[PDB]
């Protein structure tokens, strides 16, 4: 339908916001989440949308083209965890982002992790968020 | 059987030039405390190493750690023969190199 003042009119309307060619912005809404990608920009890539800016939205949709799904979990979609989350992040990102430097250093570091908890409090969840952030 | 002829057993300082031996051992041999001596093992190795006094020990053992018993080619229980050598020359000129197994990484 109207897609344009359904999502882009209240994403633009207020705010003066950057916006560059090739870029995906996510907008919330009807129970559901739309990625919309840029595909141009005035009077170059980089450009700030203004009310009198004109926004053409009638063209049809377009493939991912190996974007990543932006509502893939991450760590803004788990809460009420923010002291195990923080655990979990120091043991997990600095090696798996910088083995180099580990196997480098020598140090060993630990690499069993169980998350116990009643059902329902996350988990898998929390696994999910920790392998897409970290891309592993 | 020997009066130089000593048992290895595990040491207490765990530096790599330190070896220590009964004093009445060293008084037999009429060894100088502080002082450089020779050591051999099996094969045809053999390491210098600077002596000590140790009560602790016995007259028929003398206390290495692993480094020296490594490059002696011996494990514990073996027997080892020791010759004083103050004779020893200060060195103009050491080439010293790493090994790559235990450098990997670090640069
Ligand atoms: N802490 C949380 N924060 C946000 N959403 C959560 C949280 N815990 C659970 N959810 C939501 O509830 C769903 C079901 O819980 P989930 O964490 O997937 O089950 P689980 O803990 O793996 N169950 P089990 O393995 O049987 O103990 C999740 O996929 C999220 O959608
Ligand atoms: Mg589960």
């Amino acid at each position: 339908g109207n897609l344009f003042d359904a999502y882009l009119k209240p994403y633009f309307l207020e705010a003066y916001r950057p916006v560059r060619k090739g870029d995906l912005f996510l907008v919330r809404g009807g129970m559901r989440s739309v990625e919309f990608k840029v595909i141009e920009t005035d009077p170059a890539e980089y450009c700030v949308v203004a009310p009198d800016t004109e926004i053409f939205c009638e063209g049809e949709p377009v493939k991912r083209e190996d974007e990543e799904r932006l509502d893939d979990v991450g760590y803004d979609d788990v809460g009420g965890v923010r002291k195990q989350m923080a655990q979990i992040r120091e043991l997990v990102e600095l090696p798996l982002r910088h083995p180099q430097l580990f196997k480098s250093i020598g140090v060993k570091p630990p690499k069993g992790i169980l998350l116990y908890g009643p059902p329902g409090s996350g988990k898998t969840l929390i696994a999910r968020a920790v392998a897409n952030e970290t891309g592993a | 059987k020997s009066p130089n002829r000593l048992v290895v057993d595990e040491a207490i300082n765990d530096d790599n030039s330190v070896v220590s031996l009964h004093p009445a051992t060293m008084e037999k041999l009429q060894l100088f405390r502080g002082d450089t001596i020779l050591i051999k093992g099996k094969k045809r190795k053999d390491t210098v190493c600077i002596a000590l006094a140790d009560e602790t020990c016995e007259e028929p053992k003398i206390r290495m750690n692993k480094v020296v018993r490594s490059n002696l080619r011996v494990r514990l229980g073996d027997v080892i023969s020791v010759h004083q050598c103050p004779d020893v020359k200060y060195g103009k000129r050491v080439h010293i190199l790493p090994v790559d197994d235990t450098v990997e990484g670090v640069t």
